[PDB]
């Protein structure tokens, strides 16, 4: 529900409106102090018509406009007031809903500010395994598997898009040995090691290697395998190279960043 | 019964008129005192009282905002309902339902009363 | 029985510990979802809440030896108070320095018996390569 | 996979000359040497002769031709219906050419067939839509031609047949 | 589009600009009233005394002081006190061999020169062969220098020019 932010917007713009007329009509209210020049200060007047031009600002809301026509009244909220009348104290289920989204929130940027630790060293289940690799299939496009075909370990494989699916062996946490192949696979009886590639699927799987290295956490390898995916899932396009052209090299695959870019450019 | 959007929609053209009529009569207003303090009287006609038309617009504007700011809240209460609670009603039992909304205030009290003891503690 | 570079080294140790169980406790709220949100009614959520407040009585224990670590390295100033070395920085011990030298060649017969055991366990490895 | 195919119709100098031109073009951009997978364009036909050559080859009937078999069992099937089919006695010619990968994208430069006939450049995508890569080789590599688009981006998976037959199509430009 | 009130303020050329007064500020502050909007007291001397009038102009007071330590520069005849505010007699007291001070005297703060003048050079550079081989490195690197600057790069092409010509 983002028309919420719309009108939130439509009521910082109507606002604005509303302060620039009385900026307008209180600039209107007053001449040149010190100009001894030209009073070249009532161009300002007209740029204060540009702050009136904002008002058609206020017409941007007719396309964010007809965010909300529907029944649902009020979406199961009347309890009391529409209900019994003596179960006066309603209001307390709307004060719990304010409580916990900002709680949510301070929680959420206090984690997201965390990340400069002050923890030096720490000195002085397969069964979950297979759970958290259902629970991170859950999203569309990331048809993934696992068999486990030799050893305890997992042998866990991804298809999102392509015939370019790739091996990630975990050893319940922190998959390392990772293998893709585009188009050809589980040759034999099970996974494989062919590795082989177009001298730029191998750049890919060396990529994934570093990043494995790289997002390696010391605990909680829920959010590892969540970072993991997502990094593995930013491969759906592979159709677009800034900060050069699209030929640079064989092919212009590297988003570690959160962002895909030109390759051979660190 | 007239609904949030449609109030809106019919409020701001009359906003956007009543804008340009308060600005043409100030003008007016403006000519009409410069002509007879600075030159020669003139405009021997009798001006409007100038303080209706940005009073009416003030209210205006009051109006539109508090609308909108109640459509904002509906919507909020809306996404705030189904997040804390699952979309059924007459489905689901309705004593059931306040059940789940008292236990739900009586955990979100449980948990501020730790959070409060806590800082307590570490005062 | 002084230990005091010991008491200075846990004292720093628990303010760190202080700050992880800080992000701890702020990344276990922030997965607070409501009550009746699909299935976790009570069951997850005493959890938690019993969670949290272990953790506060842990941080509480905590902020104690703090205070006291604190008060026990003030009430040190003995002998010795002003030692202006800190900005003066530069720019028996021998049956310690035997036992340590003991400790360090025992650790290096170890290390040798380690050397074996992972060459064993990297021919196991092996083996199991020629497995099918 | 199946990636597009143009032939750009140069004159001025020669057709030798041209694709010598081109050649060293290609060369200068790093074609590696890959041997000369020689695809041939004969015609009989509303069947067809294609004899394209990509270690296999195959005339596609229609419906872009199955031709999915060996080119073996492909000219036993002809040679035992000998006149049973409708299509022995149009010009059988045969297009060759070199193809040199250059990295992870092999060009092949189809000859004249039967003499009159133009210098196609052919290009082997990796996966494959697909045209970024493509459009920036492409105009890094000619100039106004390699318009392409072939019966492709429609989504049956790469078909290069139907390509192939599309590029034998031009024997009625001459 | 309410250009009336703009082809107004055109209009208001006459000096008695307290008509608007009486023509807004009665519904202004009626419908509006903040009387006192910042009643906290203004009152400042805006120039009593600031003047350094001790010293030359700071600014090359702040470029010498991010020099390298190895470079003591002095204070010479007073010939370059404001104006010309530069008498760059430099030692360069460091691990490497030591020479003759430089003069370098550059211009006022503006900038359009720079400072090497060599005068004491006449007697000082031809009089050692060696010198002299390092007066004519200097001379090469400061002809390829483009538009040199007040210390920092005469002082550094002098170093490195000292310091190379060795050989």
């Amino acid at each position: 529900g983002v028309n919420l932010e719309a009108f939130s917007q439509a009521i910082s713009a109507i606002q604005a409106l509303r302060s620039s007329v009385s900026r307008v009509f209180d600039c209107l209210k007053d001449g040149m102090r010190n100009k001894e020049t030209l009073e070249g200060r009532e161009k300002a007047f007209i740029a204060n018509f540009q702050d009136n031009l904002h008002s058609v600002n206020r017409d941007l809301n007719e396309l964010e406009r007809l965010s909300n026509l529907v029944g649902k009244p009020s979406e199961n909220h009347p309890l009391h007031n529409s209900g019994l009348l003596s179960l006066d104290p309603y209001s307390q289920l709307l004060q719990a809903y304010k409580w916990s989204n900002k709680l949510q929130y301070h929680a959420g940027l206090a984690s997201g500010l965390l990340n400069q630790q002050s923890l030096k060293r720490s000195a002085n289940p397969q069964y979950v395994d297979d759970v958290i690799s259902r629970i991170d299939r859950m999203f569309p496009e990331m048809s993934i598997h696992l068999s486990r075909p030799n050893g305890t370990s997992a042998m866990l494989l991804v298809t999102l898009g392509k015939v370019l699916k790739v091996i990630v062996v975990m050893r319940s946490l922190f998959i390392d040995r990772t293998i893709v192949k585009g188009y050809n696979t589980e040759d034999g009886k099970l996974d494989i090691w062919s590795k082989s590639s177009y001298q730029v699927f191998q750049k890919v799987t060396d990529h994934a290697t570093t990043a494995l290295l790289h997002y390696q956490l010391p605990q909680m390898p829920d959010v590892v395998v969540r970072s993991f995916m997502t990094w593995l899932r930013s491969y759906i396009k592979l159709f677009q190279a800034p900060c050069q052209r699209c030929g640079k090299f064989l092919q212009d695959g590297l988003p570690p960043t959160w962002r895909d870019f030109r390759t051979l450019e660190a | 019964d007239f609904d949030p959007v449609q109030r809106y929609k019919m409020l701001i053209p009359q906003l956007k008129e009543s804008l340009q009529t308060l600005m043409k009569v100030a003008a007016q207003n403006l000519i009409q005192n410069t002509n007879i303090d600075n030159g020669q009287k003139s405009s021997d006609a009798p001006l409007q009282r100038f303080d209706k038309c940005l009073e009416e617009f003030y209210a205006l504007c009051d109006q539109l905002e508090l609308c909108l700011r109640l459509a904002h809240e509906c919507l909020s209460q809306s996404c705030d309902s189904a997040k804390h609670s699952p979309t059924l009603v007459p489905s689901l039992p309705y004593p059931q339902y306040l059940a789940v909304i008292k236990a739900q205030i009586t955990c979100a009290k449980d948990i501020h009363t730790a959070l409060l003891d806590c800082a307590n503690k570490v005062t | 029985e002084v230990n005091t570079a010991t008491l200075c080294r846990i004292g720093q140790e628990t303010v760190q510990d202080i700050v992880y169980r800080t992000m701890e406790i702020f990344q276990l709220l922030r997965n607070m979802q409501l009550p009746n949100g699909v299935t976790y009614h009570t069951g997850t959520y005493q959890d938690r809440l019993t969670k949290l407040q272990d953790h506060l009585r842990q941080l509480s224990i905590l902020f104690r030896k703090l205070r006291l670590v604190y008060d026990k390295c003030n009430e040190n100033c003995g002998g010795m108070d002003p030692i202006p070395v800190e900005q003066l920085i530069p720019y028996e011990r021998r049956e310690i320095v035997e036992v340590n030298k003991k400790l360090k060649q025992k650790n290096q017969q170890l290390k040798q018996i380690m050397d074996q055991l992972r060459n064993l366990i990297w021919d196991i490895n092996a083996m199991l390569a020629m497995r099918n | 996979v199946t990636c597009v195919s143009q032939m750009p119709v140069a004159e001025g100098k020669s057709l030798q000359q041209t694709v010598e031109l081109l050649t060293k073009k290609l060369e200068m951009l790093g074609a590696e040497k890959q041997g000369t997978f020689c695809v041939d364009c004969e015609t009989y036909h509303g069947k067809l002769m294609y004899v394209m050559h990509y270690p296999l080859s195959c005339f596609a009937l229609f419906e872009n031709g199955p031709c999915l078999i060996a080119d073996t069992n492909f000219d036993v099937l002809m040679v035992k219906l000998k006149g049973f089919f409708q299509s022995a006695k149009a010009s059988k010619i045969e297009t060759r050419g070199t193809r040199y990968q250059y990295c992870d994208f092999l060009v092949k430069v189809g000859t004249v067939t039967m003499g009159p006939s133009a210098r196609g450049i052919s290009v082997e995508v990796e996966y494959g839509d697909c045209w970024s890569l493509l459009l920036e080789f492409l105009q890094s590599f000619l100039g106004s031609h390699a318009p392409g688009a072939p019966t492709v981006f429609g989504n049956a998976v790469y078909g290069p047949a139907d390509t192939m037959i599309q590029y034998m199509e031009l024997f009625n430009k001459i | 589009q309410p250009l009336l009130d703009a082809v107004l303020a055109n209009i208001r050329s006459p000096v008695f600009n307290h008509s608007l007064y009486r023509t807004f500020v009665p519904a202004m502050m009626a419908i509006h009233g903040p009387p006192i909007v910042s009643p906290v007291v203004c009152s400042r001397k805006r120039r009593f005394e600031e003047d350094e009038r001790q010293s030359i102009p700071n600014v090359l007071q702040g470029e010498v002081a991010r020099l390298d330590p190895k470079f003591l520069v002095n204070l010479d005849p007073s010939h370059c006190s404001n104006n010309g505010t530069v008498h760059l007699i430099c030692k360069l007291d460091d691990k490497d061999l030591p020479s003759v001070p430089p003069l370098e005297l550059s211009v006022p703060a503006d900038y359009p020169a720079q400072s090497p003048m060599w005068i004491d050079r006449q007697w000082q550079y031809d009089a050692n062969p060696f010198l002299q081989s390092v007066h004519r490195c200097m001379t090469s690197r400061l002809l390829q220098l483009p538009d040199k600057h007040s210390v920092t790069a005469l002082l550094n092409t002098w170093a490195q020019s000292i310091h190379q010509a060795c050989l």
